[PDB]
């Protein structure tokens, strides 16, 4: 029933798109796409996979800019100009870029007075950025905050735990890293681009970085700054991917006491948040699943009761995306405006 | 010797400087890239491969935009257009299309706009008007005088070549087919986002590529005898950087074994192709096939007839390689023979060369 | 209903049966799994894929020997020698072959000898009486509890099967090559290490591999209307699961389209090859066709015809989990006609209809 | 009215424009020339033709390079360099070639360079990739988007294709001879002078000129159904504007008869080639087919067999007039294909002109 | 002239070869092998590289089981049982576990055994093993010590220069961890094994594991025990994998400090063993780098000056053979039998 657009369509606009129908009852009135990519390409990219395989569905983009899904048709237009986009043609209420350009605030205002009303972005923007995400700093969304964007996945994938871990035991410090999978952040060979490793190919290697996660952090909490960082990793992964993290924590414990809190944590609030299992698994295990992560709580061994590295997967698209939708269910719901 | 740039900067032009660099004898005078990323990413990018990895040499940046090897001092330009490229800024004659996307005679002819003599093309151009060239091919059809802006057909197309044109005018082909070990490459949608098509989009991390190229056209492009009669699309196929193909094709020689058809090659590989192409017996697989002299390497064993009409080549190459050596040998010929022409002096073609100037000679037009 | 064993976790079986439990009304009581590997080992597969991920429902591990798959009993063992293996004992119907290595019959029949019925393996036949079998094509004419040592070839043999039965029969084929993109295979090692051979020898991980295999022969060895006409290699790709051939082809019938082949096989999709043939028309990559059901799928596009009698098609099979489909299918296959029968309704005064158990009589004194 | 182009006023070329603007409702033509003439000569040069005489309508001279005709404004420009044509500085789309000097798609895309789309020679280039083009051969065989520069092949050959395409087709040649008649043009010698070749040196003016020419192959070019199987002589005769060839074939039917045949292109003149094939009936001689807008002009009685194997086949064509109405009408094609008829090809499905537009990054075609 | 052996010639084998072939001035008279690996295959193995290409050396089998490497023969044959592996047909100098499976004592001795003096195992032994490698123990090695080994490349890599780093700075705790590739050390596809990771397929996936160098730090560091430790992670790669390592130390500085240490580290001590830098490359660039292992200078951010992350590369395979080639003519130094 929210009229949000979709700009950029970004993989995941298919991914919240079968999110979006994989959700059941949608508070989303999300009839509307935007990219350059062709109307049946899109279509297809909706209707086919590399993660998904082909989507289970029905895929006819009505007449052009209309997509007939299950009969839902959906607009979609090929257009990079913000205030070209028609969010006033149905009035927008939510921005939902993909281009991963957006992390201005001044785009989202392209878009917002084009016809929309709420911003949120994937990625962290840059910025005067609110930050937003389940379980941390959701609950903050109010309806005069419009502009926001959303944590990354991997910023989403710690986010609460790890301040209810510094909850549970409190921190001291803290330092994580992805196993990231590689994405459009780098050219598939090493071709010209701002950092010479998101440049790089290593389509066969991985790309030490750090996403604004191992700042992100302290954006998203109210004092988990700074002493909580780490880097970021993407890595030869096309699929859901983890993360790692050593955390430097106050209570003295043991690991499996910890996992237990991180049990016990998993139900009620982390309830389709995240999880923490021990059957040994590896990538693929957790395609296309719900929570952002699970916890090898076997292997989130601990170095005297402070020194404590942790296991930490994510669904990097979908479950991103899931919380994307969670974060937008979130605004979609309590809509005062 | 002979001003030499690259319009862009593909993955090629690294490796082919890297060439062009190891390539000893260089009549070429490389000077300056159009890489739209400054000394810096001109210098990270080509100093590391994917594949040869950290060059053995120095990328010393000179300038901010200029960048030497161990003493090749070298500019590199930035701009994505034409016309603002020092060619004529820089005598440059010889040029090298690295956006892949001046297929045009027009964008060359803005480099020449700019000053350029003679570029080439990695791919082949959809300007039908230039005629496209590969060594031990057609190399030989370029004299002088031809084509300016220059051209030359797909490393796909420029590995077949010769021996398609060898076994056949070896054995005689009415018609048939070919796929390729085709790569992973960037002008494919590492993941799933549109690209026009679904095909390169589709993550080829994990997938061949459906689609149709032009090798099994671009084939008679310089053969003339091979006209339409081949075809089917190769095929581009998860792999860093290995390009192996096979064709199987009719025959109307008498059909003898798969075997006298690689004496045929080692033939050709001999003869007219020595270094230019090779071929193998040792049962090898993709990677070893590695920095390539040949644009055609080929196993003994895996050739096979059935009814002398069939028969299978297994063939193998890199586009890098193959079109750098290729492009290593081409500006040689054009450099050995376009600049510092020095015609002959026979008077028998004394006026055909001002008829090749001009051929609305007092008499020269012939045949209307 | 009919006593299913798993010998060795074939990882064919794995999905045949994820199939099976994926199937509707298999009259295939699957009972067993001899994994060398324990209930733990033999589970863990069960609940989770490489291609399809963890399974829909739970396999949930009963006692530390025989599990359920959701309240189906299953039991497992740990053995590697079929006359090690109690299948009377547990009545064990048919061979479930997932050791993937006794393509000999004895070894396989003694699994019969075990207690068994009917041989079944994903074995090219090592021997020849072996009956080369496949849905599609040759299925109908297995004689109920005749020769119980069957099994089915090759993924791509028994993918080949509908078209390289269709195309002739619809076409008419003199002979023709084939060449599928084969995902890397289990048996053959990951890395540059020890092997039987030099091929495989390699990390077709990042190489790729094409190689003999007996398919065409199979095929043939199945439908010798073309027998020793057609050849072609697989191709090894780093694919966890893809499997599409292509077919170059000198046909008989006059240079005619591809879409009349392609409607033919409309035809022959709505022909008996229903199912396990597919007409593919929407541009599509390999992973799409994931957990696909056709041993064929044909583009649209690809279909070429080269010089009307020379055409290139391609084709396109879930190497494993189509196979695997495949496998379910034959085993129903033969479940329906499965020895349920009226068990020797026939009557002769014939004293071999009597000694035929009392073989031992000089009276009848069996012919031999 | 599209901005089609000429290069040069190439003795043919005023006569396609009079024929042209001759011509009632063509979608088609050029704003401006470029040679050495001066319009008002141009226009002299144009008006009273030495053959066609002064034109039915007076194009006034708006200057040394502008001019209307007869109310149509028209450029022309002085120059000899296909460089600096002010093509796209006029919106060119498609031109013409004059000189003749370009028997290369490199002089070619010069044109296309200085902004036009495609070009057409009258006269057989040496670019195998250029396929020449003539009525009722290779038309819908011509598709736009393929060789973007093309030229047609000698009138003799755009006059030789039109029966032949059907002659062998209906008949059926072993292998046979043609021989034609040629009227004396510019590029022989009028009063025996120097040309590098010794044949098109001599005073043309009274001997005739004995020459070969490609013709009889360049005709396989189009048309390799008949490749190698004919070759023959042209015949330079000292005629104002006038040809007529006599080719001699053996023909698998028998000693079929001539008329027949006629008949049959009594048939295919009533057929393919409406205007273009012609056979008449009438005791006719070099003028008495001046400024027909047939090619091909065949008497049937004048034509006849020798052994019923052997047939020859007397067929006149104007080289100058018959050109035009076949290429002015040839050029048509390419307006009948042309690139969307600039009209409603891109309902946003393609987001492609964009990515025509922003060649590079939105990597929507890049082939590689 | 040290008449070394190796059974079951793995991948360390043409490794080592080749490393004996590029180290020139070999006192290493290594002439005898064994593997399952064909005769000729071998070769081609070494003669056909997945990693270093096909081997740019002259190659022949001579008669059968000698190999004349560019002319130098090496016997070898194929077996497995130590006792018949006939190791007394040249009074074998050294053993080198190639195989892989004989990590016990016994057959290490069974080897001397069977005709040779001294064992190093190419792996982390079984238990009761010292180990000797670079950095540490090399020195602490006596030719007395016959059956030793060399634990994994990665503990190869790891070991020094965190010790030196500890010595130099004084580590109150750590937790590393590799980015380790795929390897023959799990299957290649879905298969079964001991553990279900590597019995995964996985070669798109990651195994959350620990090698034994998360421990041998203790079996090799005397102060740096316990306290030192983390996990494993067989991450997507085919080749030369990185390693991260957080540690809470006592030394308060930032990176920098530590950088030019570990700077001045090569300066002194990983010269020809490790490396470091921050000149950002993916791992290929790492490849055939005889200096073993390789840091990101950069990235290694401080926390609070004693939680320290830290990045480290390592050519798991050429510098791992390389470390053992140097171990191995430092076993041809002061060799004492
Ligand atoms: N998973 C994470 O936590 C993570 C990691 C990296 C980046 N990000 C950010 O989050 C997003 C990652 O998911 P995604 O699926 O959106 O990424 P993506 O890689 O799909 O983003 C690119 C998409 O934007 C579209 N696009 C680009 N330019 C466009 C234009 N001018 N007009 C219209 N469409 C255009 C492309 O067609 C494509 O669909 C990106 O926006 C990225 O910046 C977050
Ligand atoms: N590398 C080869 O040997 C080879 C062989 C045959 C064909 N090709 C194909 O041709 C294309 C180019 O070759 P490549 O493999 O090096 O690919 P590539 O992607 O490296 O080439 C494109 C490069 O040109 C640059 N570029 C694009 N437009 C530019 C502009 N206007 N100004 C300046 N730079 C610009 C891009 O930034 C990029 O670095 C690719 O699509 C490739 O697949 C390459
Ligand atoms: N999966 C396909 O598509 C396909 C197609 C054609 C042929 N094949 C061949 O047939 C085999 C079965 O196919 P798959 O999909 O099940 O892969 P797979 O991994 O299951 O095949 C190997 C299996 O055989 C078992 N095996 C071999 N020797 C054994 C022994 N002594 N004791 C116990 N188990 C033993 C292994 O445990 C393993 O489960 C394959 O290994 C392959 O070689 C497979
Ligand atoms: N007129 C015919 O009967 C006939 C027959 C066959 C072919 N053709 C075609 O026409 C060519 C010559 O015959 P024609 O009818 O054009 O007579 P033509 O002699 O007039 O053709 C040459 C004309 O092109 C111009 N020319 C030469 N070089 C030029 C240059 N760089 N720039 C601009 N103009 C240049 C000359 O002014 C000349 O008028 C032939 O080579 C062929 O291409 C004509
Ligand atoms: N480079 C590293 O990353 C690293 C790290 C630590 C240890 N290692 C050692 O090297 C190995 C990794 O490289 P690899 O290629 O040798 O791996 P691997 O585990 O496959 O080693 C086994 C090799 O030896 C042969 N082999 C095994 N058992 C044999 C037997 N009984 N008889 C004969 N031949 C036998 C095999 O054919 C194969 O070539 C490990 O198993 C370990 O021993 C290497």
């Amino acid at each position: 029933k929210l009229k949000v657009a979709i700009n950029g369509f970004g993989r995941i606009g298919r991914n919240f798109l079968r999110c979006w129908h994989g959700r059941k009852d949608s508070p989303l009135d999300v009839v509307v796409i935007n990219d350059t990519g062709g109307v049946k390409q899109a279509s297809h990219l909706l209707k086919y996979d590399s993660i998904l395989g082909t989507f289970d569905a029905d895929v006819k983009t009505a007449g052009d800019s209309a997509i007939s899904v299950d009969g839902k048709v959906i607009k979609v237009v090929s257009d990079r100009n913000p205030v070209n986009l028609p969010w006033g043609d149905m009035g927008i209420d939510l921005v939902i870029e993909g281009t991963g350009v957006f992390v201005d605030r001044d785009g989202a205002g392209k878009h917002l007075q084009a016809g929309a009303k709420k911003v949120l972005i994937t990625a962290p923007g840059k910025g005067d950025i609110p930050t937003y995400v389940v379980g941390v700093n959701e609950e903050g969304y109010t309806h005069a905050d419009t502009i926001i964007s959303n944590a990354s996945c991997t910023t989403n994938c710690l986010a609460p735990f790890v301040k209810v871990l510094d909850q549970k035991f409190g921190i001291i410090k803290g330092t994580m890293t992805t196993t990231h999978s590689y994405t459009g952040d780098q050219r598939l060979l090493d071709a010209s681009h701002r950092d010479l490793r998101r440049a790089r190919a290593a389509c066969l290697n991985i790309v030490p970085t750090s996403t604004g996660a191992a700042k992100a952090v302290a954006l998203v909490l109210p004092n988990l700054k700074g002493k909580l960082n780490g880097i970021a990793l993407r890595v030869p992964t096309p699929n859901v991917s983890v993360v790692d993290l050593v955390v430097q924590v106050s209570k003295k414990t043991f690991a499996e006491e910890v996992n237990a809190a991180f049990r016990e944590s998993a139900d009620n609030e982390l309830k389709g948040i995240l999880s923490v299992c021990d059957e040994p698994l590896v990538s693929i295990d957790f395609r296309c699943t719900d929570v952002s992560s699970t916890i090898d709580s076997s292997l989130t061994m601990v170095m005297g009761d402070d020194m404590v590295k942790v296991i930490a997967w994510y669904d990097n698209e979908w479950g991103y995306s899931q919380r994307v939708v969670d974060l937008a269910d979130i605004v979609a719901n309590k809509w005062q405006x | 010797k002979l001003k030499v740039a690259i319009n862009g900067f593909g993955r090629i032009g690294r490796n082919f400087l890297r060439c062009w660099h190891g390539r000893k004898d260089s009549p070429l005078d490389v000077v300056v890239v159009n890489d739209s990323g400054g000394v810096k990413s001109a210098t990270h990018l080509l100093k590391y491969d994917s594949i040869l990895g950290t060059f053995k040499a120095d990328v010393k940046i000179i300038d901010n935009e200029t960048f030497s090897i161990d003493g090749k001092p070298i500019k590199v330009v930035s701009n994505r257009d034409p016309l603002k490229l020092p060619w004529a800024e820089l005598g440059i004659d010889i040029v090298i299309e690295g956006t892949g996307v001046f297929v045009d005679g027009p964008g060359a002819g803005k480099h020449i706009q700019a000053g350029a003599k003679k570029v080439i093309i990695t791919a082949p151009a959809k300007g039908s008007d230039i005629p496209t060239y590969v060594v031990g091919v057609n190399e030989k059809d370029y004299g002088h005088d031809v084509a300016n802006i220059i051209s030359n057909a797909s490393c796909t197309t420029n590995c077949l070549a010769p021996f398609v044109k060898v076994l056949d005018e070896e054995l005689g082909i009415v018609k048939g087919t070919m796929t390729t070990t085709h790569s992973y490459t960037g002008d494919q949608r590492l993941l799933d986002a549109s690209h026009r098509d679904l095909r390169r989009a589709r993550a080829a991390a994990l997938n061949i590529v459906p689609t149709s190229t032009g090798a099994a056209k671009a084939v008679s492009l310089v053969l003339p005898q091979l006209k339409g009669k081949l075809n089917g699309i190769a095929l581009r196929v998860p792999t860093p950087n290995v390009s192996v193909v096979d064709l199987v094709v009719n025959i109307e020689k008498v059909g003898v074994t798969a075997e006298d058809v690689n004496n045929a090659f080692r033939k050709a590989a001999a003869g007219p192709l020595k270094g230019v192409l090779d071929v193998c017996d040792i049962p090898l697989v993709s990677v070893d096939f590695r920095c390539s002299d040949f644009s055609s390497t080929i196993d003994s064993s895996l050739t096979m007839v059935m009814g002398g009409d069939m028969v299978k080549v297994v063939a193998w190459y890199d586009n890098e390689w193959g079109y750098s050596q290729r492009v290593v040998d081409l500006a040689d010929l054009v450099a050995n023979k376009w600049p510092g022409l020095e015609g002959s002096v026979a008077s028998g073609d004394p006026l055909e060369d001002f008829c090749k100037d001009n051929p609305a000679d007092e008499e020269c037009k012939l045949y209307e």
